[PDB]
């Protein structure tokens, strides 16, 4: 099992908009 | 249309658009061909320019203007009588395809009219214009797709040779279909490329290839590794990265498709490097190629230097991306290292261990990451906290010029006696621009890969490879021209040698 | 003979006999090169081994003249000084010497065979020492050395001073000069080959030291310490040691002024006025004091032990703050010889334009949306310097997209191609509508443009390209819109007064202030590829909102687009701005390529883009304010206070001012330092309580410390030297004016500038025809002295040299310079003129003043005195001016007055901006040329920027010997004018007749005469000096007047006072008098604002009735720096006898008479009030003309 | 009197 999200390019994009406080 | 369909038809033959035979909309394609001829005659009359373009734009496009000394208005009145004889209820909308090769072939006398007009822009999906558009529907034939289930005589479906133009997706040679099922009257649209759909980790994926389906040896069911190196040179993936393409992908479908056009922005920067290879004025000629770690670049560039040597005749060297990492892992202790080119090229084999992979492996074990499954669980804030600790060990090499520094390494190799005149150097990240040098041409190379799915599969490096990709990715925007592997091969073909 | 024994030397006045003597001795030096060798090197000179006297503050000092052996007996040229790489493709990476090395001038020879690697190299090094060392502003390098020493003879009344021994110990070899410069070959030609190779640059260094003694900075004892440091600094490389020391040597003033502790200083308000004085303690904070330890250990190691012992002396013996100022003026002239720094441009290319990585690596933003090429469209930062910088700049995106929509960008680019018509639209349609255009500009190389500068390495700047500037034109348009939304940068017009520094004289006077000044000059290398991506996220966020239908070759269309989180390509409507900004970021080739004669084509590394153009000056301006202001918002998010008051981003500087407790201002000033590190810049701010440092200025405690070593009188960067006297003598008045408040003794710049124009600028050569030759020499010799040359049978013309009559320097329409006292018939002398005297038409008063005026009022005669003026040589000097032989000066050259501006950020943005105005004024001039009235190109508005673009792009030789031909026509005029000639008076000279009688009543001084008496506001005005007492009488400066002239200079680009002789008026009155309906088309051609259209349309109605009546004078803004611009300030200093109120109603004219006479006499002024004495013919002239005709500029 | 001395004397008296 894996997701289009665990990739770093993506993790990074999201890290960018719900930046994780 | 911007480019006259009647004269240039071979240009439209590419997109799948064939002219109807020759009908209120058919007489309009002959009128526009008379308007192009009247413009190019008036244009070449004065220094290749139209004298009063705002009139031509309205007379042709809006059709609302009539005109009635010898230089000035004698040409407009010749255009006014031509368009008045057409008796159209409305003018002719200036049409342009979204394609980049198309927009660059427009004659200069139409470019003068474009500022005064509202050109209809026809979107191209794969590079092939959409046949559902209005102006492409009336002027050109409408294709019909023959498939395995669809195939029967032209009489079954309603088809006339003067309307539909057959597109053979059946995989059987067009000579069969034409002769056996009675299509001999119909004209087949011919595509020199290929379009593939691979299964993927995240879903279905598409790929375009510049090889014909008979050249590429693949059919439905064939594996991604079979004919890999043909796909690596000529392939492009049209899905957002990351695509799910991995080594276990299989082919769902294949269809013939239009060959891609190499970007004029890449062929411009690549032909800037071939002016240095030739010119006797330049002493050393270096090309700096960046790529994501795991994209299969050294497999490609080693065969790019073969094609560049055979065409030019000069000797071409290649420094792999890890050339400095592997050299330093040995010579970090030696106080007077050997920078000889043939020496660096020996340490550059894959069996050696790079220096950065040693420093990064210690950095992982100190956080307790022994396995790729563990690195996936970490939070993004936690990964970037580890990566910032690589950026501190990366600056150490670039920050200064020493005997072991990275600025010095590529300096002593490029300026050596026995090193080749022309080189190809591979960087990991943009900060090396000031180190690997000194060039007016640097490019970034995209391939067909999922570089996070490639570093995940390989069982040798494991984590240390996947961790360094993400570290370099974080340091490498695409700020330099993007070049695909087939645009560097097409760049040599289009260049004229001697 | 000799100069120091002349009557002028002792009395410093011009009598009849003592003017001819000084006119003769300068005519002998300006001509004979035998007499110059015998002037400098004469045997009567007694050498000085040891000397003693007082330093700048009066304390006694003992120095010794020591010249090292390595300069006198140089080493042989060592080829390892300039090593190559193994492949010999460029100079070796590490190499010490970027400049000349000191070797025997004959040791360098190329014996190699031509067209080899080494032959080309030694051809360039031979071109380095023979060519690059030639920089001279006025005349032969030896004539510039005499002017410096000739003035020192006359000033000190002796031949015995230490500077003259260096001249003899160094440059005296045999009976001829060791070297000389030939203008035909553009080279230095060595006579003695054994002489050192670096001495040709010590002729200029003895000039800049000799200028510092006359200037009053150095004394003769400090002249030794200064010249021994330079001679020490030259081994092996002279300029390489100065650049290494330069910082170390000037930075001690912070520590010397800490030990002074308390000092009383003036207090300034916002409004450019002195409101009082204050006693503050200058002790620095603890975090500043900790840096004094690291500098002591550094100054001890690197500095020459005699010069280090002078600094250690200035920290102890400094008593008050003025004493620190006087040492820092000397220690600055000891480290700087003023010459422009030159190399082979591929020697200095490494350390200048080569990129470098520092501190932390910058990282990429997350890509939220991308092109089908995976080129980024919109993007955002996770954290770090990126997010801080965006948290500020992202607030301007929707305000700018409003303004970027209002523009028309296709019409904006035509205005660039045109100003640097139907023809041009065919060009734009062929060139810029094709996708092939984007391909041509990616394939084009970037040339390397360099510009020399004093006391700094050669600087690489970016010139204007048509193809490369088109890619970045769209981001620039979006980027420059912030300049109107902020105070954070100074792009404004520069006044030149104290109005310019007036905002940092306010904050150095404030309480609880911490003053940060960063030197950003070396930043453009520190910028990396990932650093520019902080600016791209600002532009791509503005371009996504901006909607432009087309910017060629881009269309607004539905584009396939990838997004984050969506696996398939979306479709958006992507406008032509955000296609054009997305392609400029994704395709980035920074590296310049210089083509070297040695190595072929050399190409720089990819990192650094130079800062020259307006487009990448906005990149550096937006990025800094984004980091520094965005950091202020990040603190408030952390709960910390923000004490930052203001930020000004200058050209080479960032000036922050913090105000608060010592704990807060430091903790904030430190976190702004760490954020420029995290972004990759290695920089150290100078944190100081009471001083704030910039280029070419230092502002300490509400005072002004000027840098006089940055005005180089004796050298040039251009080497455009030709035989043009008017342009040269105008160039000298611009430099002398520029040093007035940067110098401690302006009375010495008047004697030094007199022997420059007496020796260097004197002779002028013209080429007569063969048949008219003896007829010319006979007619001109009645007035001007000439030198005949042999006739050459191989040509149809003959050269002959003309040495000017010495009084030409003082004449109104020729060269015009402050006069010395002449002698009337009465025995009385005219007033010795100051540096504050007004040039222009005001200089005609010197004829009536020597006449004199006091006798003309009593005898009711307006008749000038022809007999004296012919004896001092005014007649031959005015006849020379009447013939119009000397070269003309354009109105465009006048537009460069050459004050050096404080911020160069506006110099950059002035190049490419304001296109719609320079186009509309271009339409006007052409459409007006068609109508039958043609305007000269110098008057049209945008023409000044068009010439500097095109003319600098030519490599064609500008070196041509200047010889004017006397043809049949001009010889016909000579015979006429030279026969009956007597000086021509014009009716408007009746305004030049007035006299001031000294009364017995002392005048009340302004209350700010007290506040400026403690610590002085500038070197030239100290307590009791001539600049102080003039500032006590006429208080400067008028704020609401300087705001009004900067509102006018914001249209025309520069301010010039109205005159009926101004060529703008003259041609404007031709239109008015013939076809009046074209005035609207004329006022746009020159871009006169609605205020200047009133000044002209009135003066047209005055000039119709009255002719040319105005009373005209020229006072430069750099000349009067702190002093007042407004003549009403002298209304209280003169009494008008009441009988002139009845007859004449012109009151505001009597104030301009009073204002100009007070500035002129300040050297002689003891404080008594004056009384106006008017000529009867003056009164009768004034009351036949309206006052508005005399003063059209002012509003009565 | 030198000019400076006169200037200084004038300055002192007004401001005593
Ligand atoms: N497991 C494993 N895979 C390899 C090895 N060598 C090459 N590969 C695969 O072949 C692909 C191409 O590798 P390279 O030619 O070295 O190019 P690269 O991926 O950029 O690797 P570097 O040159 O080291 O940066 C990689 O993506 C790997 O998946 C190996 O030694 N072990
Ligand atoms: N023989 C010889 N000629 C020299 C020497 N120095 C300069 N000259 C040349 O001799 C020429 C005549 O000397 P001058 O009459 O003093 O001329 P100048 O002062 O250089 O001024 P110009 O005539 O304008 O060049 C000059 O133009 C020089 O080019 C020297 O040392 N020896």
């Amino acid at each position: 099992v894996q997701s289009r999200t665990d990739v770093f390019n993506e993790q990074f994009a999201n890290e960018a908009l719900h930046p994780m406080t | 249309f911007a480019i006259d369909p009647l004269k240039h038809s071979k240009l439209y033959e590419e997109y799948g658009l064939y002219l109807r035979p020759h009908a209120p909309t058919i007489r309009s394609i002959k009128y526009a061909s008379l308007i192009h001829s009247m413009l190019a005659k008036h244009a070449a009359r004065h220094n290749g320019t139209l004298i009063n373009p705002r009139m031509y734009a309205d007379m042709i496009t809006l059709g609302n203007t009539k005109v009635t000394d010898i230089v000035t208005y004698k040409a407009l009145t010749e255009m006014s009588t031509l368009i008045e004889s057409f008796r159209l209820p409305s003018g002719l909308a200036l049409i342009i395809f979204d394609d980049e090769k198309y927009q660059s072939l427009i004659p200069n006398y139409i470019n003068q009219l474009i500022a005064y007009t509202q050109p209809h822009i026809i979107p191209t999906w794969q590079g092939i214009a959409d046949f559902s558009d209005t102006y492409l529907r009336s002027y050109f034939k409408r294709p019909f797709e023959l498939t395995a289930s669809n195939l029967a005589a032209p009489q079954k479906y309603n088809l006339s040779p003067m309307t539909r133009s057959i597109f053979n997706n059946t995989g059987r040679e067009d000579a069969v279909i034409r002769k056996l099922y009675g299509y001999g009257e119909y004209v087949f649209i011919r595509y020199e490329g290929c379009l593939i759909t691979w299964t993927g980790i995240y879903g279905e994926v598409t790929m375009m290839v510049n090889l014909s389906k008979r050249d590429l040896g693949l059919d439905v069911g064939d594996d991604y590794l079979k004919e890999y190196k043909k796909l690596l040179f000529y392939g492009v993936i049209t899905d957002a990265i990351p695509s799910g393409i991995s080594a276990r992908s299989t082919i769902m479908k294949i269809s013939p498709h239009k060959m891609m056009n190499p970007s004029g922005g890449a062929l411009a920067v690549l032909s800037k490097f071939l002016e240095a290879v030739v010119s006797t004025n330049v002493i050393n000629a270096t090309l700096v190629v960046y790529a994501e770690k795991g994209a299969g670049k050294t497999s490609f560039l080693s065969t790019y230097a073969e094609q560049l040597s055979l065409a030019s005749g000069q000797v071409v060297g290649h420094l792999s991306s890890d050339a400095y990492g592997r050299w330093l892992a040995k010579n970090k202790d030696v106080e007077e290292p050997s920078f000889a080119y043939d020496y660096v090229l020996s340490l550059d084999t894959d069996d050696n261990e790079s220096y950065y992979e040693q420093k990064a492996s210690e950095l992982l074990i100190s956080h307790g990451i022994s396995e790729v499954a563990q690195y996936e669980l970490l939070s993004v804030r936690k990964k970037i906290k580890m990566m910032d600790e690589m950026n501190e060990v990366l600056i150490a090499q670039l920050e200064n010029a020493d005997t072991h520094s990275e600025r010095n390494f590529y300096y002593m190799v490029s300026t050596g006696k026995t090193t080749p005149r022309t080189l190809i150097v591979e960087g990991h990240f943009n900060a090396q621009d000031a180190t690997i040098a000194r060039t007016d041409t640097t490019v970034l190379l995209r391939t067909i890969n999922d570089t996070t799915q490639a570093m995940r599969d390989r069982q040798r490096g494991g984590v240390v490879q996947l961790f360094l990709r993400d570290t370099y990715y974080r340091l490498l925007p695409a700020l330099h021209t993007t070049v695909y592997p087939f645009e560097m091969l097409e760049s040599i073909r289009r260049w004229k040698w001697v | 003979t000799k100069l120091h024994n002349t009557i002028f030397s002792e009395t410093r006045k011009f009598t009849r006999e003592s003017f001819k003597e000084i006119e003769h001795l300068t005519a002998r030096l300006a001509n004979d090169r035998v007499a110059r060798h015998d002037f400098l090197f004469n045997t009567s000179i007694v050498l000085i081994s040891d000397y003693s006297g007082e330093d700048s503050n009066g304390n006694q000092l003992q120095a010794t003249i020591t010249i090292p052996n390595e300069i006198i007996n140089p080493k042989e040229y060592d080829p390892s000084d300039y090593p190559l790489a193994e492949d010999e493709s460029f100079f070796k990476q590490g190499h010490k010497y970027d400049y000349l090395v000191t070797f025997r001038a004959g040791s360098l020879t190329n014996t190699y065979e031509p067209k080899t690697k080494m032959y080309k190299l030694h051809a360039a090094l031979d071109k380095l020492m023979h060519v690059k060392q030639r920089k001279s502003r006025f005349a032969d390098l030896w004539r510039e050395l005499c002017a410096v020493i000739a003035s020192l003879d006359v000033w000190y009344q002796t031949t015995n001073y230490p500077l003259r021994t260096y001249v003899k110990l160094l440059f005296h070899k045999g009976d001829e000069f060791p070297f000389y410069e030939s203008p035909s070959q553009d080279r230095i030609i060595f006579n003695d080959k054994s002489v050192a190779s670096i001495l040709p640059t010590f002729v200029y260094t003895c000039c800049q030291v000799g200028t510092a003694i006359m200037s009053g900075i150095l004394t003769h004892v400090e002249s030794i310490v200064a010249m021994n440091h330079f001679l020490h600094c030259a081994k092996d490389s002279y300029i390489d040691e100065k650049l290494k020391i330069k910082g170390i040597g000037r930075s001690w003033y912070q520590e010397a002024l800490h030990n002074v502790c308390q000092a009383t200083v003036p207090v300034w308000s916002q409004f450019n006025e002195v409101i009082g004085h204050r006693t503050k303690s200058t002790s620095e904070p603890h975090f500043v004091s900790s840096t004094f330890i690291s500098l002591r250990a550094k100054r001890a190691e690197l500095l020459y032990p005699e010069f280090n012992a002078y600094i250690n002396r200035a920290i102890q013996l400094s008593k008050t703050q003025n004493d620190v100022a006087n040492y820092y003026a000397a220690c600055r002239a000891m480290t700087n010889d003023g010459t422009f720094l030159a190399t082979l441009t591929e020697l200095s290319l490494d350390a200048a334009v080569f990129p470098r990585i520092e501190q932390h690596l910058v990282t990429r933003p997350a890509v939220l949306m991308s092109n089908t090429r995976h080129e980024s469209l919109k993007q955002k930062y996770t954290n770090g310097v990126g997010s801080i910088a965006q948290s500020y700049l992202s607030s301007f995106t929707d305000e700018i997209a409003k303004r970027v929509n209002g523009r028309h960008h296709d019409e904006a680019w035509l205005n660039f191609l045109t100003t640097s018509r139907i023809v041009m639209q065919a060009v734009f349609a062929r060139e810029y509508r094709t996708p092939e255009r984007i391909f041509k500009s990616l394939k084009a190389p970037i040339k390397l443009v360099e510009r020399q500068q004093s006391d700094r390495r050669q600087r690489a700047i970016s010139g204007l390209d048509n193809d490369r500037l088109f890619l970045s034109f769209m981001p620039y348009t979006i980027g420059k819109q912030i300049y109107e939304l902020n105070d954070n940068a100074a792009q404004g017009k520069q006044a030149g007064n104290a109005f310019d520094i007036g905002e940092m004289l306010y904050w150095t006077s404030q309480r609880n202030v911490l003053l940060s000044s960063i030197d950003v000059a070396g930043m453009d290398a520190s910028v990396t590829t990932n650093t520019k991506d902080i600016y791209n996220t600002f532009v791509l966020d503005v371009a996504s909102k901006c909607t432009v239908p087309r910017f060629g070759p881009y269309y607004a269309k539905n584009m396939e687009v990838f997004e984050a989180g969506n696996r398939q390509s979306q479709v958006r409507y992507v406008n032509a701005a955000w296609q054009a900004c997305a392609l400029e970021a994704a395709n980035s080739q920074t590296s310049t390529s210089y083509e070297s004669e040695i190595f072929g084509q050399v190409k720089n590394a990819e990192g650094t883009y130079p800062s020259g153009r307006a487009d990448t000056s906005t990149h550096h301006t937006v990025l800094l304010q984004g980091l520094v202001r965005g950091n202020e918002l990040k603190r408030a998010s952390d709960g910390k206070n923000s004490c930052l008051a203001t930020i000004k981003i200058l050209g080479d500087d960032i000036m922050e001012i913090f105000q608060g407790s010592e704990s807060d201002t430091y903790d904030h000033a430190v976190s702004n330092a760490s954020i420029l590190n995290e972004s990759g810049f290695a920089t150290t701010a100078e944190l100081s309580q009471n001083s704030i440092v910039l280029l070419q200025q230092l502002v300490v405690n509400g005072t002004f410390w000027g840098f006089a070593d940055r005005i180089s009188l004796w050298t040039r960067e251009d080497t455009k030297d030709i035989g043009r006297l008017n342009l040269a003598m105008m160039e000298l008045n611009a430099l002398i004016d520029d040093l007035v408040f940067r110098v401690r003794r302006p009375e010495g710049l008047k004697m030094l500038g007199f022997f420059c124009g007496a020796i260097c600028l004197r002779r002028f050569t013209l080429s007569v025809d063969n048949k008219l030759y003896d007829s010319t020499y006979n007619n001109l010799s009645k007035y001007m002295t000439l030198t005949k040359y042999d006739k050459n049978p191989d040509s149809d013309s003959t050269l002959m040299s003309l040495i000017l009559p010495l009084a030409w320097l003082f004449m109104p329409r020729g060269g015009e310079y402050p006069a010395y006292p002449f002698e009337r018939r009465d025995g009385t002398f005219t007033e010795d003129e100051s540096m504050f005297t007004a040039r222009g038409a005001y200089k005609r008063r010197l004829l009536y003043d020597v006449s004199n005026i006091g006798e003309m009022i009593q005898q009711n005669s307006m008749a000038l005195d022809d007999d004296l003026l012919h004896e001092y040589g005014f007649t031959g000097a005015l006849l020379l001016i009447d013939l119009n032989i000397l070269d003309l000066i354009d109105e465009v050259k006048k537009e460069d007055i050459s004050p050096v501006k404080v911020s160069e950020l506006a110099t950059s943005l002035e190049q490419l901006g304001k296109l719609g105005e320079r186009e509309k004024s271009r339409r006007a001039a052409s459409d007006l040329k068609i109508r039958g009235h043609a305007l000269s190109n110098d008057i049209v508005y945008g023409y000044g920027l068009q010439e500097k673009i095109q003319k600098s792009a030519m490599a064609t030789k500008e070196t041509t010997v200047q010889s004017k031909r006397v043809s049949s026509r001009l010889h016909d005029v000579i015979v006429a004018k030279t026969r009956d000639y007597k000086i021509s008076t014009i009716p408007a000279d009746a305004l030049h007749l007035h006299e001031f009688e000294v009364e017995d009543v002392t005048v009340d001084l302004l209350p700010h005469a007290k506040h400026t008496s403690y610590s002085s506001l500038a070197y030239n005005m100290s307590f009791g000096s001539d600049g102080w007492f003039a500032f006590a009488l006429l208080g400067g400066l008028d704020r609401s007047a300087n705001l009004l002239r900067l509102d006018v200079a914001s249209i025309r680009g520069n301010y010039h006072k109205f005159s009926y002789d101004d060529p703008v008026f003259k041609q404007g009155y031709k239109i008015y008098k013939s076809d009046a309906t074209l005035l609207n088309d004329f006022f746009t051609a020159i871009s006169a604002g609605p205020k200047e259209q009133g000044i002209l349309l009135r003066a047209f109605a005055y000039y119709s009735l009255y002719g040319n009546v105005e009373y005209h004078y020229v006072l430069s803004p750099r000349q009067l720096f702190f002093l007042s611009d407004n003549p009403v300030s002298a209304e209280r200093l003169v009494r008008i006898p009441p009988k002139y109120y009845v007859s004449t109603q012109c009151r505001a004219l009597y104030n301009i008479f009073s204002y100009l006479h007070i500035l002129r006499s300040i050297a002689n002024n003891r404080g008594k009030r004056l009384k106006m004495v008017l000529h009867p013919g003056l009164i009768a002239y004034v009351r036949g003309t309206s006052q508005g005709a005399i003063l059209p500029e002012a509003d009565n």
